[PDB]
């Protein structure tokens, strides 16, 4: 319950206090309704049974008040559960794009997926499914025990003593089954990730024959998950036993005290028979809590994953804004240094890109030139040093102004599951259809429209897997060119393109009418014909720079690199 | 429909029905004993009879709880065992379906099928039948016994049962459609959630957090949950209050006290109602909550059995070494969308075959057909004479190795990624395979060495994960190799080295090379130009240029 209050918005704290007051009031009315039976039957069996009308009226009033309170508790619990759901899911959706790139480790990415995947109805009705009955069942025998004190002090003390073993059984059941449940949750998450990999990497797994359950990674994860699942069922046996023993101990304590008072004459026979029914009402929560306790640990793990994602380290950001009406800014690296963990990618790299010129970045593979584009676009940030757009440190820029300043063609072009037009329109959803068609024409997407059966309405798979490699690349290029960013970063836009489409797209990138600062990464000299300046990036540092013809005549690493 | 899936749980389910019928009768037995205890207690009976009934009642309360705990332990074991078996069957089926199944269905759907649907069968195959028999036998046995005692108060017990049944029926009807739509919505949100995490760089630069498709459909999904769960929970809690033991205990007394106060009833006959009349409410509430679970489970069975009934890449009965022979092959991903048109091509040992052409012309599809990821719609593909439809997966993939355009890497150690084709291969073989692909130099600089993990956020670069897949294919050492754009991202120096290593390995092997870098396939013994799904010219590099066909145009455009 403690972790839930952290996730509740500050807006809904007013409803939580009302929820808690009504939940306590509901438990009190249930206890008073159960204990009112004792005066009721005591008068009912007397020689003047008409006295029972007074107690029946109180029982009816407590019952109707029980209906109203528990209905309002359900309504408030429903609102609180969805209020927590909507706000925490929006916070995860709004925070994750700002989370640092290095945070998305395979374990953290699994955690993020599970947290978002918790949007289903199980998390939504949590306050009604779990907290409302858990709090009610836990406090009901205590409330009956407190209420019995008005009838007989030692009898109420006996009920409270029975409540002590209940919390004792609850604590021991939790502590015994925590380790097994934690391992069960870990293995279940592992199996989910391997299923996702199994469906995504299905081509490569089949070719490698690691696809049968006897051989595949998912098969091993299933074996571990089933083993952990059966162990969890084993370690819940002491929980079931301890709750049963707690119920029997409470029954023996309650019945023995009532019998002891009846023998001593401090308790009438009709009160004792009424107490049999109260004992049954007293022992029902001992069984309800047993059914609710296993779900409590699983919920705690779920909310822990949600809180972990909300606690992710957001990337630094400021509020500066470029003073350009979509005009070309200058770009510079000022002694930039960057590393992935202990691996240094860039150290001492420095360059300056003029606003209206097109610059090429080349060099061996694994040399850090995609890192340079990512730092320019703000996806990464330096460990030390600073990168400036138009003389403004991008780490101090508004995130809206940071992402409205750059449009990027990624090395591995990812497309979302949807129509081809929607992927193109992601660059600028409010685009004029004249502007969209111009973007499609420049990217040679018009070939796809005329050649594909469905045109721009062609459905793309998860990723760009329902299209060819060279076709998802052109759709991504159309997506980048549609956006009116003054900085255009091209990360191998012609890797998977034939020579004809490569030449057409390469001419289009330079022929893009609006002014921009263009940074192009290429492994093919035909794709950087128009670049005004070069940045040869080898071993993480810009070894040499100049024009293409200038470096070719120089006979440095450029000429050998293009031999 | 669904019963075909649950046939193996024939006898466990009937045994559960009978055992829970006996167990709940055992649970009702103490309250009958305690009623007899109460009647004797008013009668001033001998203490031995009071102790006997009292101690027997407490003993049977323990016995009922122990048997109930013992049953659900066994029945959850049976449910866990069946779910493990069913998940194994689903993985085995998915291991041999046509691979267009995965592409059109996605990965979120596969996660829902294997894991969530088998989990959705939980309440059906361990809680449905016990709750159903309990919710039938206990109200029937109680209400008959209390009808015999005094029908007058039994009728006011019928009232909340009728009210509860009306609430159960309208809730089931009202939420039936929404429950049917629920797995589709979870499927779609699973896809959006996966894309929101996988395509993060696209989400960041383009649109940002606010304009993303994920939040657009997240609002629709949560709105659907609110519209589904609000009236559903509303009926769900009215069922609690109607079937609440306090509600039964109140209405029992409302019809008892006026009869007791008047000369219409003796208060001794209220003892069965107060002791038994409140105990069947919680059992009726079982199926009241459980019909939604039974609906979800039955649909989940339908969604699972529909996949186990899916057509697969069956192995036929009909039943030069290293010769892959396409013959009149045609293929269409969708009906009426021919992507390959009457291709005839023979791949022979010792020859390097280059497959070039315009993008989107079906080259990778032809390579996939060689892998038998999809079966040819017409014609036949033969490996060493044997049609691939007569070859098992072991026999097929032991002959044809593949480097795929998408350099897919699996979560796990680098050695596990290179040693995917043969996980039992020694570490020396893995090192030599990596050195051939020119990735060993990068691997040694990783912090954990070959044991380093290649998950998301720790993966290699595009040009380096590609060399890992080339290292994977080199380690496989198949008599036939199919390079679907190797060195797509490799620089010209690394490209030359790895191609030199490939050209060293595959002299006695059959090579199919798909390449856009036409300068890398000038040495090929046979260049095949594929345009719009049909071959348009074949020959050597000099022959194609002299012919002046489409290859001449593409070669000129490359300059
Ligand atoms: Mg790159
Ligand atoms: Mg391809
Ligand atoms: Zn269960």
């Amino acid at each position: 319950i403690r972790t839930l209050l952290r996730l509740v918005p500050a807006e809904k704290r007013g409803a939580v206090a009302g929820y808690a007051v009504l939940t306590l009031l509901s438990v009190l009315l249930r206890a008073v309704g159960a204990v009112l039976l004792i005066p009721l039957l005591a008068a009912l069996f007397s020689d003047t049974p008409s006295d029972a009308w007074l107690w029946l009226g109180w029982l009816t009033a407590v019952t109707l008040a029980g209906w109203v309170t528990d209905t309002n508790t359900a309504r408030l619990g429903f609102d609180l559960g969805f209020a927590v759901l909507s706000r925490t899911q929006h916070d995860m959706a709004d925070r994750l794009p700002n989370v640092a790139m290095s945070w998305f480790t395979p374990d953290n990415t699994a955690t993020a997926r599970q947290a978002i995947a918790a949007t289903g109805p199980e998390l939504a009705g949590l306050v009604v499914n779990l907290l409302t009955p858990l709090i009610g069942a836990a406090l009901l025998p205590a409330a009956i025990g407190v209420a019995l004190l008005f009838v007989s002090v030692p009898l109420g003390l006996a009920a409270l003593a029975g409540v002590a073993v209940l919390f004792g059984a609850l604590a021991l059941s939790g502590r015994l089954s925590r380790a097994a449940d934690k391992v069960a949750g870990e293995t279940n998450s592992a199996f989910t990730e391997r299923i996702i990999e199994f469906a995504r990497t299905q081509q490569a797994l089949r070719a490698a024959r690691r696809v049968e359950p006897a051989r595949s990674q998912v098969g091993s994860a299933l074996a571990a998950q089933h083993g952990a699942g059966l162990r969890l069922l084993t370690m819940q046996i002491p929980g079931q036993v301890l709750f049963s023993l707690a119920g029997q101990v409470a029954l023996i304590g309650f019945a023995g005290m009532a019998v002891w008072l009846t023998v001593r004459g401090q308790l009438g026979v009709p009160e004792a028979i009424a107490l049999i029914v109260v004992l049954v009402r007293y022992l029902e929560p001992f069984a309800a809590i047993a059914d609710l306790a296993p779900a409590l640990e699983t919920t705690r793990a779920t909310l822990n994953r949600i809180q972990a994602v909300l606690d992710a380290p957001t990337l630094p950001a400021g509020r500066r804004r470029l003073d350009r009406t979509g005009a070309a800014p200058s770009i510079e690296f000022d002694d930039v240094r960057f590393s992935y963990g202990d691996e240094v990618v860039l150290d001492g790299v420095s360059f300056t890109l003029r606003p209206g010129n097109t610059t090429a970045i080349v060099g061996p593979s694994g040399s850090g030139k995609t890192t340079i584009l990512s730092l320019i676009a703000g996806l990464q940030q330096p460990a030390s040093g600073r990168v400036l757009l138009d003389g403004v440190d991008v780490t101090t820029l508004d995130p809206e102004a940071r992402r409205a300043a750059v449009s990027v063609v990624f090395q591995h072009p990812y497309l979302f599951d949807g129509t081809l037009r929607d992927n193109v329109l992601v660059g600028d959803p409010e685009a004029d259809p004249d502007d969209v068609t111009a973007a499609m024409r420049l990217a040679r997407v018009d070939e796809l429209l005329d050649r594909l059966p469905d045109g721009d309405a062609t459905v793309v798979g998860e990723g760009g897997t329902a299209l060819s490699g060279g076709e998802r690349q052109r759709v991504s290029i159309a997506r980048a060119l549609l956006k009116p960013a003054p900085v255009l970063l091209v990360d191998e836009a012609t890797s998977a393109l034939d020579n004809a489409n490569e030449a057409a797209v390469v001419d289009a990138l330079t022929a893009d009418p609006r002014p921009r600062t263009r940074v192009i990464v290429a492994h093919r000299l035909a794709s950087i014909r128009h670049a005004d300046r070069v940045l040869f990036v080898e071993a993480g540092r810009v070894v040499e720079d100049g024009a293409i013809d200038e470096l070719l005549a120089a006979g440095g690493r450029f000429a050998q690199f293009w031999a | 429909a669904g019963s075909r899936l649950l046939a193996p749980l024939k006898k466990p389910l009937i045994v559960s029905g009978v055992l829970q019928a006996l167990i709940t009768l055992i649970e009702l037995a103490p309250f009958v004993l305690l009623v007899e205890l109460a009647r004797l207690l008013l009668g001033g009976a001998e203490a031995e009879r009071l102790w006997t009934l009292g101690l027997t009642a407490v003993s049977l309360i323990g016995l009922g709880a122990v048997l109930a705990a013992a049953m659900t332990l066994w029945l959850h074991r049976v449910d866990a065992r069946f779910a493990h078996e069913l998940r194994g069957r689903l993985l085995t089926k998915l291991s041999r379906l046509p691979l267009g199944w995965f592409t059109r269905r996605g990965s979120a759907s596969t996660k829902q099928l294997v894991q969530d649907d088998t989990l959705a069968l939980h309440y059906l195959i361990t809680h449905a039948i016990p709750d159903a028999v309990a919710a039938v036998v206990a109200p029937v046995a109680v209400l008959v016994y209390l009808f015999v005692a005094d029908w007058r108060v039994a009728l006011v017990l019928f009232i909340p049962v009728l009210v509860y049944l009306v609430l159960m029926s309208v809730m089931t009807i009202q939420s039936g459609s929404k429950i049917a739509q629920a797995p589709r919505w979870a499927e779609r949100m699973g896809g959006e959630a996966g894309a929101f995490l996988e395509g993060q760089p696209v989400i960041r630069i383009f649109g940002g957090a606010a304009a993303s498709r994920f939040r657009r459909r997240l609002d629709d999904y949560i709105d659907f949950l609110v519209s589904w769960q609000r009236p559903f929970v509303g009926k769900k809690t009215l069922m609690d209050l109607v079937t609440r033991p306090a509600t039964f205990l109140w209405i029992i007394l409302v019809a008892g006290v006026p009869l007791v106060v008047t000369g219409r009833m003796d208060p001794v006959n209220l003892l069965p109602f107060l002791l038994l009349g409140t105990t069947f409410g919680a059992r009726l509430l079982g199926i009241g909550y459980g019909l939604s679970g039974i609906q979800t489970g039955m649909l989940a069975a339908r969604r699972i059995q529909t996949v186990l009934d899916e057509p697969e890449l069956v192995v036929r009965d009909r039943t030069r070494p290293g010769t892959v022979e396409l013959d009149r092959v045609s293929f269409e991903y969708r009906p009426g969308v021919p992507v390959i048109r009457d291709v005839t091509l023979t791949l022979r040992p010792g020859t390097v075959t280059a497959l070039v052409g315009p993008s989107g012309s079906g080259k990778s599809t032809l390579a996939a057909l060689v892998a038998r990821f999809h079966d040819v719609t017409q014609g036949a593909i033969r490996v060493d004479g044997r049609d691939i439809r007569t070859l098992t997966a072991d026999e097929l993939y032991r002959r044809v190795g593949f480097v795929l355009q998408d350099a897919q890497l699996v979560h796990g150690s680098v050695a596990e990624n290179i040693a995917l084709a043969e996980p039992d291969a020694g570490l020396e073989r893995i090192r030599t395979a990596a050195r051939d692909a020119q990735i060993h130099d990068r691997i040694t600089r990783m912090p954990d060495g070959y044991d380093s993990v290649l998950g998301a956020g720790s993966a290699l670069s595009g040009g380096e994960r590609q060399r890992v897949t080339i290292a994977r294919a080199i380690l496989a050492d198949t008599p036939v190799l199919v390079l679907d754009e190797a060195t797509a991202f490799a620089d010209p120096e690394s490209e030359y080295l790895v191609q030199q290593a490939i050209n060293r390995l595959t002299r006695d092997r059959t090579v199919l090379v798909i390449a856009h870098r036409l300068h890398t396939i000038t040495h090929a013994d046979q260049i095949v130009v594929l345009d719009d799904g049909r071959i348009v010219e074949v020959g050597t590099h000099d022959e194609l240029l002299a012919a002046g066909g489409r290859y001449r145009g593409l070669w000129d455009s490359g300059r």
